[PDB]
Formats: structure tokens, C-alpha cells, sequence
């Protein structure tokens, strides 16, 4: 009873919040949304004590309307472990107690996406602007990104209708006491035990439970992680962000990467050509024996080039980013016939600009052998904690991590097609419908592009002549997302996973998402100054002034800021030899830094990528210093 | 005059700053104690208290203090006054 | 540039009136319902400056869209400007650049306007007179009741009706009638308009005085002239440039007796009207106060809010006042307005309070026309509020600022009280146009929250305020219908306390000086607690009681908290404190419950062991001390709504 008063009025709290957030302006200072109340940045005492008293008194009777409940929810640890000693009772009782058409699994939400406890929005009703946020903005990916903003906000179907229980209702109120009388108020062989959980007088499963408290897990997890998080049977680590999940697969790369005896030690040269045959040469070589035991690992990876010097993991970077941008030109590629002693580009986009999806040309062995190589660059990648950017879509990641694709990842392939079908089974629910599919004339196949193969190609037998009816279009649609999410590039997805396995053991591949996977390779989506903030060492060897050296690292950062895309993946490629920066910390092998050297007046900033750092003199002039620093970053 | 921090290694205790941007308000982090917010806490509610208790007395000599000198007073009778003690008792027993 | 050329115009919109001058090419525009001023340089070839009406667009369209006209010479010469109705719409610019609040002529319309450059010669050895000048020739229209009224004429007034009855009775003079209705002056003002305009104040006590008795004269004969019995009823509904009915233009200008004669024939023409799907309510409010008018414009408010200049008592000596900035008018470094020339002279400008306030005086009349200077009826005034009191439910409407009238009214007497003990009376002990300042301070809050708390809407509408049915604009859970249904639960599960809580603090702890208006309040409490013959009284009164009670609760909890009960002089209480006990005691029954509530909401996470941890804070050991802090808790605004959408 103490914990269910507790977390219910600490999640109505949250819950209201999060309702007033989005009802109020963002400007004004009470406003939650504002950086005032960043709780680290930035009144009395006897103000923060009257503010406490005034709200306690407001929420006891339901008049707390247009100001924030005033609540420090880091001081509820003992609460959060009240809650998991509870919850792993319930999960543990609970654990030993244990088709087709428009309800189909393709069309069901999996765990990627959905929330436990929480009824999915559906699928039709909501436009993607809403239901999937990601699909229509896909640079909200960030190391600290909430999965309601990442793929719409749940509901839950809960309060009075249909219900006459304290759990049937939702929480709604605020106070601990009105919260505290409703928990009160509603109050053979040995082998066939079978419990049932029972508590507060109905079946309790923890899944409802997670649901209700969802706002309060989650903040639990993003503070109590040291030690609330650290017991055992944690559900704070169980239904852990992104956070724990990088943290634990680097922790897991670096154990995997520390046992093995030889290296990889590859060879391969900076043109264009030549690149890609001497990396599929050395690769294939590397990997060559008869009957190969489980997959094989490499301790290190390091790159040497030809008539160009160069020793450390920079010159690795910028392989990765080399081979990778190489890869995704749209550009005939050279022919790979040296292999064993058709020329479509590997990879297009199908919807928004920066993803990408395997292009399917004539199926021939040097075309796998292809996939597979850059699959193979990819376990090196996640391996070597190296990012190598090359953003694929999310069915593509998602088929290679062994996960079902549904119907939602076509949001992610396509959006106007998405929409278009959507609005198409909108109708398609009316009565209206028969007309409407005469009146177009669909028909079980597709025309596809010459991307795809052109052609068209029939999607299930005899069905050409069948048309597609209303009483039938489900199917359709199925067969239409399948036609473009299996169909078409089973070769190129086999062999890519196929790469990846190679490098990779399949246990530790588990446990992550598209998400973390696109955050882990390609990592953040764009350069960010606060993400260099985060992460920038300053050290002077000069030391002329302290007010020029505290005045030029603000003018660096004030520049910097002001730069465009282009310009800012420059500037961080001629800094880390690697266009995107790692989600976190963890993946600079070294730290990045930044050395003031002595003033002088024509002397371009250099960088090694060795230790990734820069040295740049102690520019008294502003124009000069961006002058210099922009002719620096144009070099490739 | 208030400047942001461009710095790294800035970890002195911490564990809340994680917190996500839309739920910094309902997170903090000169004493900062739980003990001072329950002393002042329970302070207000034995100011409270004494308020009820001096209201309660004077309900004997209601009409001679309350009704005759103030211009405008709430009529009161016996079975008023038993149930409003009764209501009292009944809210005051979880604290005693 | 010997070809034709465009000019830029903004799609969609309609030219009025365009004529050329040396500054470039001047015109009006009008796109859906906006009017407003351009004028296009040629050299830069799109439009130069935009400038929006201050006066409504409607007004300004008026009845013919055709009659819009601009005039100027074309080389050296100022522009006229001539609205939908046919007058003349005055133009100045203010220290911003903008279209001031015209100052209105009078003028009838006017069917022709010619205007010509003409070049003074034979001046005696070239003196300093201007040697050019414009002859502005104007063919005004006879319009005979109009000039008869504007003129102050009982007489004339008389017989024209008489004749205009006479020939009514004849049944010869319809088309003329409607003609005469449809009569205008400027400012898109009826006749109605014109007898308010005439009865404005002058100055503190044809003669002014004179003038004033026949002005509602006229008004009066107007009223009950038996012709015009049919036609009232639009005329009092009509609205002049600002959208205000005559009665609303007889409050706002000061001229009470005229507003109070216009109130009661509106009552009286509502009550004798066809119910053709027409209440009486809905053709009452169409005359006293139509449906959408910004709440700034509510007869109530600005009744309560019309006041007198702080420099009518100040004198030319600084007094430490609130001060505030208007940008239109130019009230800026060492410029300063008095909150009263802030509610009034500026509503509409760009003004905002000075919170470095130094000692200082009002120079509202230095600056731009002053109408706080001249103060009306006390005894009309007073009357007046009780009728729509008594009459209407203005007094439920809130004002732009999201804040009841009893709210309003609290705050003012609060600082009053502060503002007014500066007050240096005529001690008997160069400048000509100084305004008049050997007046008393304005008294009337006092009456008016005396008067308004005695109301029962009134009380049970600022109690009631921020509950599911009352909703003040400047809430952020005000508009909630365009979000998700889970969000709308919690944001309608909770009530609104704010506003209750500053009425609260202003009442017992901030108007200190008197004790009777907590007592009214008290007094008209227990009266509805004590009613039993109006069904479903005793219930309301009971729930509004309660309400009041938390609030009250609430200020008493936490000045209690903020003082420390120091034992040397055995004062035992503060002022506020004890207000707060009276309460308690008034209301004994219902104030021992809430305050049980109360204390059971501030020890439950005590015993429960969730107390939020919080910084040591020393006791105030005076009572100017636990004012603040607690000001600054409760005189606070809540979150206002997201802009758009
Ligand atoms: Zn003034
Ligand atoms: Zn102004
Ligand atoms: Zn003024």
C-alpha cells in the first residue's frame, strides 16, 4: 500500500507535467521546458520551503492547475527499492504461473517500438507525423532520446469505464493521501502449486504495472543507476535506455577483443579502385581455412598504406570513412574478377535522404562476396569501437540483427508510399471501397523500378489476372511491404548478415535495437557543439595571458557553431579522421583535445589523428583564425 | 554576465544530471537535509493544530465571543458541535 | 523611365484610394478585413512603409466602400485621409512610426475636397513668413440633426423632431428617416454618439456648463422621443471606430448621468421587443455590451478602472509610485506615466512597468493628450455600478490580464493605500498649462470592492475562478481541446487557485488599513449559508465557503511558517494572522474541517517519509519581513498558454 500511494502520486505528478509542458508556453520561466530549470546551471531557502508547503497544501484537494508540482524525485531511492523488491516478487509469481487478416503480426508493433502495459496507437487512424516522430524527423536519434518522442506517445486503457478498482484506475490524482485511501478503500500433488499473484484482491501482472508507473521508471532509471540498478533482477536495468545497452556492448567488445593472438593487418591504398580490390583481397585472405570454427576474432586492426606514412587508429578512421563513402557513391563500381586468383551501385535511397537499402543487380558471387565484405567492415566497426558511417535504413539493420521486420519499418523505407497506403486502407474501411479499388485497378504485382530490377513481378501464383479487392487488400499490402522488404534483396540481406556473423557471436548481438545499432556504427546522425562540449580537453603551451587563452576557446566554439553541415563534418574529419562523433564518451580511444600553441600570425592549424588532436596557434585575429581553419578543413 | 561551461571532468557528487531535458524540474541536484523539511513540516502542522484546538474552545462560549462581537457569525448548535468534534477525533487518529 | 513600371502589392488585396506625392506613391490596401497604409518608394519599387489602422477596420470601411479617398498636392503637402462613411480620418505619426489614436474633428463628411499648391509673393524684403502654402477647399454636407446636436441646440433639436413626427404622421418622409439614421460623423459615430461626445466633462467645477445641460437635454429627448422608438434600438446597438455602443463611449468618456439615461432606455426598449427567437438577454447585451469586444472594453472594468491622473494630487513634487513606459507615445528616460495614465491614456500602447522604479511624477500631459485629468460624477458613478451590478454579468467577465474584477479591485485598493499616505493636502503656506492638481486622491476602489463583494455572482464568481466552468484566457489549461485525451484527464482533474490565492494575500495581508472588507465578505458568505428559501442556495454557498476557506488556510499556514513566535511583548499575532483568525472564527464549522484537511496535507509525507529535502531558513522576527517572501509566493501569474499552435 505505502509503495502504490507513493508511485501513483509521484507519477500523477510527472503525468501532470508533462500534460502542462505541452499546454503552456515555452518562454515563460515557469514554463517545465525551460533552461531555469535545468537543476544544474541555476532561490532561498525559505522560498524553496514555502513553494514546497504551498504545493502540498494545493494538491491535497485538486487545485494545482498552472503551476508545477513541487517534487525531487532523487530523493525517493528508498521508494525505487521498495518497487523493484516488490516488482521481483510479482515477475517471479507470475513467471511460475506460466490469426490472419486485419489482425496480423506484420501489422502488429513489436518490442522495438511498443510499450509494456501501453495500448499501441493504431496503425491507420494516426498519420506518421504523429504515430512514428522518427520516420518524418530521423535526426531527433540522439545517445539521450526518450522512446516517446522517438515513436509516439502510448495510451493506456485505464480509468472508470469499464472499471471499478483501484488499478482499473488510473492515477489522475495528486496528493499521497487521497492516493493512500484508494489502495485501502478497494482492497492434490505439491507440484501443481500454480499462485496466482493475487495482493490487491485481482490477478497482477507486472506488465500493467510498468505501464502505470511509466514516467517514474523512467526517470528512476535515468538516476538511480549506480546503486538502485546495480541489484540484482534490476528492472530499471531490464527495461534500461540506451545508456546501459552501449555500455554493456562495449564493455562485451572490449572482453572480445582482448584475447585474441594476431591481428588483422590489412592493406589497402587511398584511390578508388584499387581501395576496394585490396580490401576484398586481404579480407578474403584474413578469412580462409577449411572447415572454420566458430567465428574469428581480430585483437587489432591497423591500415598501411602505400608511398604514404602513417602508424596508430587515425589512419583506421579514415579507412572507415574512406571505404564507406566509397561505397556509397552512385557510381559504376570496378570489377572484382581478381577474387578467386552486375555493375549496379551497391546501395540507394529509397526514401529520405542519408539511408540507404541494398541495391539487387544479377546475383552474381563477387557481388555477395561484396555484401558480405561490407558486412565484415561493419562487425570490424562495432568491434574496434570505430564509427564508420554508413547510415542503412532501419529494416535493413533490423534484418540484420535477426529481428522481424513489420508493417511500421515501411514508415522508415518509404513515407510517401507509407501515407498512400495508409489513406488507401483508411477507405478501404468504408463502404466506398469496392469503387474506388475498380476504379484504380489494382492487381497482385508490382512495377517495380530499374532499381529494384524493373520489370514486374507477380506477387502470389496466378495473380496477375486476380485483382485486388477490398474484402482482400490486407494480404496485399502485406505482400506489397514484403515484395520490398525480403523479396527483392533476400540475397544481399543473407549475405550482409552473413558478414556480420562472421565477426560477431550471435549472443552478444542480441539485446540491441535499430536504434542503438544506428547510434553505435553510424553514430550521432549530425555534429553537435554541445556533444563536443561534452568531450574537449584544452591545454596551453604558451601561457601568454589567461584572459586571451579563456577569451579564444570561446571564440573557437562561437565559430565553430556557426558553421553548416558540410563544413562541420569537415572540420571533424580533419580533426578525428571520421565524419560522425561516438554517442558517448566511450569510443574515443583517446581523448579529443586542443593545444594553444604560441601566437603567430601564418600558421595553419595542424591535427594527429593518432591521438586525435588538434594544435592550433593562439590567433589574435578572428577572420584570420576562421580563414585558416576553413583552407585546413577543406583538405581531404 | 552568466556564461555557460566549456570544460570536461566537471564530477563533483552528481547522479541527477542525467535526468531527461523534459523532467529536470521534478529533480534537484546551504544543508539541503530531509530532517530540516520534516521539522518545518510538522512545525506547520502544530500551528495548525493549536489554530483547531483554540477554535474548538471557543465553541462553549460561541455566542458570547464569536456571534455577539463579530458582525457576521455562523449559527451553531449542540448536535453541530458534537459531530464537529467527532470529525476532528476521526481525522486526527492516524497522527496520534 | 519611359516605361510603365509595377508596384509591389501583397496578393489577394484590394486597392482603395491611391494618389502620388514626392515621398513616393501612398495607398490603402485591404486583404479579408485589414486595412492598412502603404506608401511605396519608387526607387526601392515595393512598399516602402506599412502602417495598420489603430481604429477597426469595419469602422474605417464603413457603409460605401467607395468613398475612401487620399489627398495631396504632390511635392510639399500632408496627406488626407477619407474613411468608407465619408468623414475625415485623421493621421499623425508617433515616436514609433505607426498611425497615432486619432484625435476626432468633428467634421461632417465632407463630397468634395480640393486642394491646390499656391506660391506667396510680395513679401516686404523677404521675410521669414513661408513662401508656399496649400488651400485646402472643403463642400461639408448639411447634415441637420447632426449640427443640431453638435451644436448643443435644444431648441433646434425640439422642432426638428416635432416636424419629423409631424411628418410621419403624414407618412410622406421613410426614404428620409432612414437617410437621417444613416447620418455619420467621424469615427463612424451615429447621433447617439455625437449627444455622448457633447456630454463629456471639461474641466472640474454658450457656457461649458451650459452647453453640458442641453447636451443631455438632447440626449434625454433622443430617448423618449416616440418617432424614433423603432430605430433606437439599432442606433444604441451601433459601434463607432473604436467598437463601442454610446453607452460604452459614455462610460469611457466620464459621462455618467448619459450613461445611466442610455442604460435604463436600453432596459426599456429589451423589455418591449418581439421574442422573434430573440431574448431578452441577447438584445439587452447587444446594446450594453456586444458580443466580441476584448474584455479591456467592458463597461464594468472601465468604470472601475477610469480613475483620476496620480498627478492631480502629486502635484509637481516626485511621490514613490509604480511608473510606467509607453514606446508609442514617447514616455521614455525620465518620462514616466502613473499606473492610472497606464490603464487608460495608453490601452493599446507599448507599455510596460519600470521595475527600477525611482521616486517620480506622472508628465502624461507633456507627452501626448491626457484624459485622467478631468474626473466626473462621484454619485453618477456609484449608481452606475450598481445598476450593472444589479442588471447584467459583466462582473463574470475577466480582463485581458486574465484577472477577475474583484481581483482588480483588491489590487488597487492594495496599492493605494501604499501610494495615497503620500499624499500632501493644501497646506496654506509661471507654469500655465500645468494641469489642475489640488485634487483629492480617487476613493472609489474602496466603494466599488465594498459594493461588489456584497454581490453574490460576483463573490461566487472569483471564489469559483480557475474551476471547471470559470477559465481565464491567460491559463495554460484555458485551451486544452487540441491535445491528446490522456493529457486533457489531468489537466482537468485539477482547479484553479491562483488568482484565488493573490485575492487572498491582497485582501488580508496587503489592505491592511481596513478591516470592513473581509467582514462584507464574511457577511454575504453566511447570508447564502443561511439561505433556505432559493433552491440549491445552501449547497453553493456551502462550496464556495469551503474554497475560500483552503485559500484562507493556505495565507495563514504559510505566514504562520515564516514567523517565529517570539514571546517578549506577548503581541501573540500579527495583523494578517489575526485577520486570518477572524475568519476561522466567522466561519467556525467549515474553517475547523478545512484547517483539518490542511494540516492532515502538510504531515502526511512526514509520516510517510517522503519529505523533499530543503535548506535550513532563519524566522522573520517582524512582520515587513514575512510579508515578503510570502508576496513574492503568491503574487504570482500562472503559466500562460502556448502562442498558435
Ligand atoms: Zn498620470
Ligand atoms: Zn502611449
Ligand atoms: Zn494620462
Amino acid at each position: 500500500n505505502w509503495m502504490v500511494s507513493i508511485m501513483d502520486s509521484t507519477e500523477a505528478q510527472l503525468r501532470y507535467g508533462s500534460a502542462l509542458a505541452s499546454a503552456g508556453d515555452p518562454g515563460h520561466p515557469n514554463h517545465p521546458l525551460h533552461a531555469s530549470q535545468n537543476s544544474a546551471r541555476r532561490m532561498s531557502a525559505r522560498g524553496d520551503f514555502l513553494n514546497y508547503a504551498l504545493s502540498l497544501m494545493r494538491s491535497h484537494n485538486d487545485e494545482h492547475s498552472d503551476v508545477l508540482p513541487v517534487l525531487d524525485v532523487c530523493s525517493l531511492k528508498h521508494v525505487a527499492y521498495v518497487f523493484q523488491a516488490l516488482i521481483y516478487w510479482i515477475k517471479a509469481m507470475n513467471q511460475q504461473t506460466t490469426e490472419t487478416g486485419q489482425n496480423h503480426p506484420f501489422f502488429r508493433r513489436s518490442d522495438s517500438m511498443t510499450f509494456l502495459g501501453c495500448i499501441p496507437p493504431n496503425p491507420f487512424e494516426v498519420p506518421l507525423a504523429e504515430a512514428i516522430p522518427l520516420a518524418d524527423q530521423p535526426h531527433l536519434l540522439q545517445p539521450n532520446a526518450r522512446k516517446e518522442d522517438l515513436f509516439g506517445r502510448p495510451s493506456q486503457g485505464l480509468y472508470s469505464s469499464s472499471a471499478s478498482s483501484g488499478k482499473c484506475l488510473m492515477e489522475v490524482t495528486v496528493d499521497r493521501n487521497c492516493l493512500e485511501v484508494l489502495p485501502t478503500k478497494m482492497s492434490p500433488p505439491l507440484t501443481s502449486f500454480r499462485p496466482q499473484c493475487s495482493f490487491m484482491g485481482m490477478v497482477i501482472s507486472h506488465d500493467m504495472l510498468l505501464g502505470r508507473w511509466r514516467l517514474s521508471l523512467e526517470l528512476f532509471g535515468r538516476v538511480f543507476m549506480e546503486d538502485v540498478g546495480a541489484e540484482p533482477g534490476s528492472i530499471l536495468t531490464e527495461l534500461g535506455g540506451f545508456e546501459v545497452k552501449e555500455s554493456k556492448f562495449r564493455r562485451e567488445m572490449e572482453k572480445l577483443r582482448n584475447q585474441q593472438s594476431r591481428d588483422l593487418s590489412l592493406e589497402v591504398d587511398r584511390d578508388r579502385d584499387l581501395l576496394i580490390q585490396q580490401t576484398m583481397r586481404q579480407l578474403n585472405n584474413h578469412f580462409g581455412r577449411r572447415c572454420a570454427t566458430t567465428p574469428m576474432a581480430v585483437h587489432r586492426v591497423k591500415v598501411t598504406f602505400k608511398d604514404e606514412p602513417g602508424e596508430g587508429s587515425g589512419v583506421a578512421r579514415s579507412f572507415y570513412t574512406a571505404i564507406a563513402q566509397a561505397f556509397l557513391s552512385n557510381e559504376k563500381l570496378p570489377n572484382l574478377e581478381c577474387i578467386q586468383n552486375d555493375n549496379a551501385p551497391l546501395f540507394y535511397q529509397p526514401g529520405k535522404r542519408g539511408f540507404y537499402t541494398p541495391r539487387p543487380g544479377k546475383n552474381t558471387e563477387a557481388r555477395l562476396n561484396c555484401f558480405r565484405n561490407i558486412g565484415r567492415i561493419l562487425g570490424l566497426c562495432l568491434l574496434q569501437n570505430e564509427l564508420c558511417p554508413i547510415t542503412l535504413n532501419r529494416h535493413v539493420i533490423k534484418v540484420l540483427l535477426g529481428r522481424k521486420v513489420n508493417w511500421h519499418d515501411f514508415a522508415f523505407f518509404d513515407p510517401v508510399m507509407y501515407e498512400s497506403l495508409r489513406q488507401l486502407i483508411l477507405a478501404s474501411q468504408s463502404s466506398d471501397a469496392d469503387a474506388v479499388f475498380s476504379a484504380m485497378d489494382l492487381a497482385f504485382a508490382i512495377d517495380l523500378c530499374k532499381e529494384e530490377g524493373g520489370g514486374q513481378v507477380e506477387l502470389i501464383p496466378n495473380g496477375v489476372n486476380i485483382p485486388v479487392t477490398p474484402q482482400n487488400v490486407y494480404e496485399y499490402v502485406r505482400k506489397y511491404a514484403e515484395h520490398r522488404m525480403l523479396v527483392v534483396a533476400e540475397q544481399p540481406l543473407h549475405a550482409m548478415r552473413k558478414g556480420l556473423l562472421d565477426v560477431l557471436p550471435k549472443n552478444s548481438l542480441e539485446d540491441l535495437t535499430a536504434e542503438d545499432f544506428r547510434l553505435l556504427v553510424n553514430g550521432c546522425g549530425e555534429v553537435n557543439v554541445q556533444m563536443l562540449i561534452s568531450f574537449t580537453s584544452f591545454n596551453d603551451e604558451s601561457g601568454e595571458n589567461a584572459e586571451k587563452l579563456l577569451q579564444f576557446k570561446r571564440w573557437f566554439w562561437s565559430i565553430v557553431e556557426k558553421m553548416s553541415m558540410t563544413e562541420r563534418q569537415d572540420l571533424v574529419y580533419f580533426w578525428t579522421s571520421s565524419p560522425s562523433l561516438p554517442a558517448s564518451e566511450e569510443g574515443f580511444q583517446p581523448m579529443p583535445s586542443i593545444t594553444i600553441r604560441p601566437p603567430d600570425d601564418q600558421h595553419l592549424p595542424t591535427a594527429n589523428t593518432c591521438i586525435s588532436r588538434l594544435y592550433v596557434p593562439l590567433y589574435s585575429s578572428k577572420q584570420i583564425l576562421k580563414q585558416k581553419l576553413l583552407l585546413a578543413i577543406k583538405t581531404k | 554576465d552568466e556564461p555557460l561551461e566549456r570544460t570536461t571532468n566537471s564530477s563533483h557528487a552528481n547522479g541527477a544530471a542525467q535526468a531527461p531535458r523534459s523532467m529536470q524540474w521534478a529533480v534537484r541536484n546551504n544543508a539541503s537535509s530531509y530532517l530540516t523539511s520534516a521539522s518545518s513540516l510538522a512545525r506547520a502542522y502544530s500551528i495548525v493544530i493549536r489554530q483547531i484546538s483554540d477554535l474548538m474552545g471557543l465553541i462553549p462560549k460561541y455566542n458570547h465571543l464569536v456571534y455577539s462581537q463579530i458582525p457576521a457569525a455562523v449559527k451553531l448548535t449542540y448536535q453541530d458541535a458534537v459531530n464537529l468534534q467527532n470529525y476532528v477525533e476521526e481525522k486526527l487518529i492516524p497522527t496520534w | 523611365q519611359r516605361t510603365p513600371k509595377k508596384l509591389c502589392i501583397p496578393e489577394k488585396t484590394e486597392i482603395l484610394a491611391v494618389n502620388v506625392d514626392s515621398k513616393g506613391v501612398h495607398a490603402v490596401l485591404k486583404t479579408g478585413n485589414w486595412v492598412r497604409y502603404c506608401i511605396f518608394d519608387l526607387a526601392t519599387g515595393k512598399a516602402e512603409q506599412e502602417n495598420n489602422f489603430p481604429t477597426s477596420s469595419i469602422a474605417f470601411l464603413g457603409q460605401n466602400e467607395r468613398n475612401v479617398a487620399i489627398f495631396t498636392a504632390g511635392q510639399e503637402s500632408p496627406i488626407i485621409l477619407r474613411d468608407g462613411n465619408g468623414t475625415i480620418y485623421p493621421m499623425a505619426k508617433d515616436c514609433m512610426g505607426g498611425i497615432r489614436d486619432p484625435d476626432w474633428l468633428d467634421l461632417p463628411p465632407i463630397s468634395s475636397l480640393g486642394m491646390g499648391v499656391h506660391s506667396l509673393i510680395n513679401l516686404p524684403a523677404n521675410s521669414t513668413i513661408k513662401k508656399k502654402a496649400a488651400v485646402i477647399i472643403m463642400a461639408v454636407e448639411k447634415q441637420t440633426l447632426m449640427q443640431h446636436i453638435l451644436r448643443c441646440d435644444y431648441e433646434a433639436c425640439r422642432q426638428y423632431l416635432m416636424n419629423l413626427e409631424q411628418a410621419v404622421v403624414l407618412e410622406q418622409n421613410l426614404q428620409m428617416l432612414q437617410t437621417f439614421i444613416s447620418h455619420r460623423c467621424d469615427g463612424n459615430r451615429n447621433i447617439l454618439h455625437a449627444c455622448v461626445s457633447v456630454c463629456f466633462p471639461t474641466s472640474n467645477k454658450v457656457e461649458s456648463k451650459d452647453r453640458k445641460a442641453n447636451a443631455h437635454f438632447i440626449l434625454k429627448l433622443l430617448c423618449d422621443s416616440v418617432v424614433l422608438q423603432p430605430y433606437l434600438r439599432e442606433l444604441l446597438s451601433a459601434k463607432d471606430a473604436r467598437g463601442m455602443t454610446p453607452f460604452m463611449s459614455a462610460v469611457s468618456g466620464r459621462a455618467y448621468p448619459a450613461a445611466i439615461t442610455i442604460l435604463e432606455t436600453a432596459q426599456k426598449i429589451a423589455k418591449a421587443e418581439i421574442s422573434s427567437s430573440e431574448k431578452e438577454e441577447d438584445v439587452f447585451m447587444g446594446m450594453v455590451c456586444p458580443s466580441g469586444t476584448n474584455p479591456d472594453d467592458s463597461p464594468l472594468y472601465v468604470l472601475c478602472c477610469n480613475d483620476t491622473c496620480s498627478f492631480t494630487w502629486t502635484g509637481a513634487e516626485h511621490i514613490n509610485q509604480d511608473i510606467f513606459e509607453c514606446r508609442t507615445c514617447g514616455l521614455l528616460e525620465s518620462l514616466c506615466c502613473c499606473t492610472e495614465c497606464a490603464r487608460v491614456c495608453h490601452k493599446g500602447h507599448d507599455c510596460k512597468l519600470k521595475r527600477t522604479s525611482p521616486t517620480a511624477y506622472c508628465d502624461c500631459w507633456e507627452k501626448c493628450k491626457c484624459k485622467t485629468l478631468i474626473a466626473g460624477q462621484k454619485s453618477a458613478r456609484l449608481d452606475l455600478l450598481y445598476r450593472l451590478l444589479t442588471a447584467t454579468n459583466l462582473v463574470t467577465l475577466p480582463n485581458s490580464r486574465g484577472e477577475h474584477l474583484l481581483l482588480f479591485l483588491v489590487q488597487t485598493v492594495a496599492r493605494q493605500t501604499v501610494e495615497h499616505c503620500q499624499y500632501r493636502p493644501p497646506r496654506i503656506r509661471e507654469d500655465s498649462d500645468m494641469p489642475d492638481h489640488d485634487l483629492e486622491p480617487p476613493r472609489f476602489a474602496q466603494l466599488a470592492l465594498e459594493r461588489v463583494l456584497q454581490d453574490w455572482n460576483a463573490l461566487k464568481s472569483m471564489i469559483m475562478f480557475g474551476s471547471q466552468e470559470n477559465k481565464d484566457p491567460l491559463s495554460a489549461s484555458s485551451r486544452i481541446g487540441h491535445l491528446l485525451p490522456e493529457e486533457q484527464v489531468y489537466l482537468n482533474q485539477q482547479s484553479g487557485t491562483i488568482r484565488l490565492d493573490c485575492f487572498t494575500h491582497c485582501l488580508i495581508v496587503k489592505c491592511t488599513a481596513d478591516i470592513l472588507l473581509l467582514d462584507t465578505l464574511l457577511g454575504t458568505l453566511v447570508k447564502e449559508l443561511q439561505n433556505k428559501y432559493t433552491p440549491g442556495r445552501r449547497e453553493e454557498a456551502i462550496a464556495v465557503t469551503m474554497r475560500f476557506l483552503r485559500s484562507v488556510a493556505r495565507v495563514f499556514v504559510i505566514l504562520s511558517v515564516e514567523m517565529a513566535s517570539s514571546k517578549k511583548k506577548n503581541n501573540f499575532i500579527p495583523q494578517p494572522i489575526g485577520k486570518c483568525k477572524r475568519v476561522f472564527q466567522a466561519l467556525l464549522p467549515y474553517a475547523v474541517e478545512e484547517l483539518c484537511n490542511v494540516a492532515e496535507s502538510l504531515i502526511v509525507p512526514v509520516r510517510m517519509g517522503i519529505a523533499r529535502p530543503t535548506a535550513p531558513f532563519t524566522l522573520a522576527s517582524t512582520s515587513i519581513d514575512a510579508m515578503q517572501g510570502s508576496e513574492e509566493l503568491f503574487s504570482v501569474e500562472p503559466l500562460p498558454p502556448r502562442p498558435s499552435s
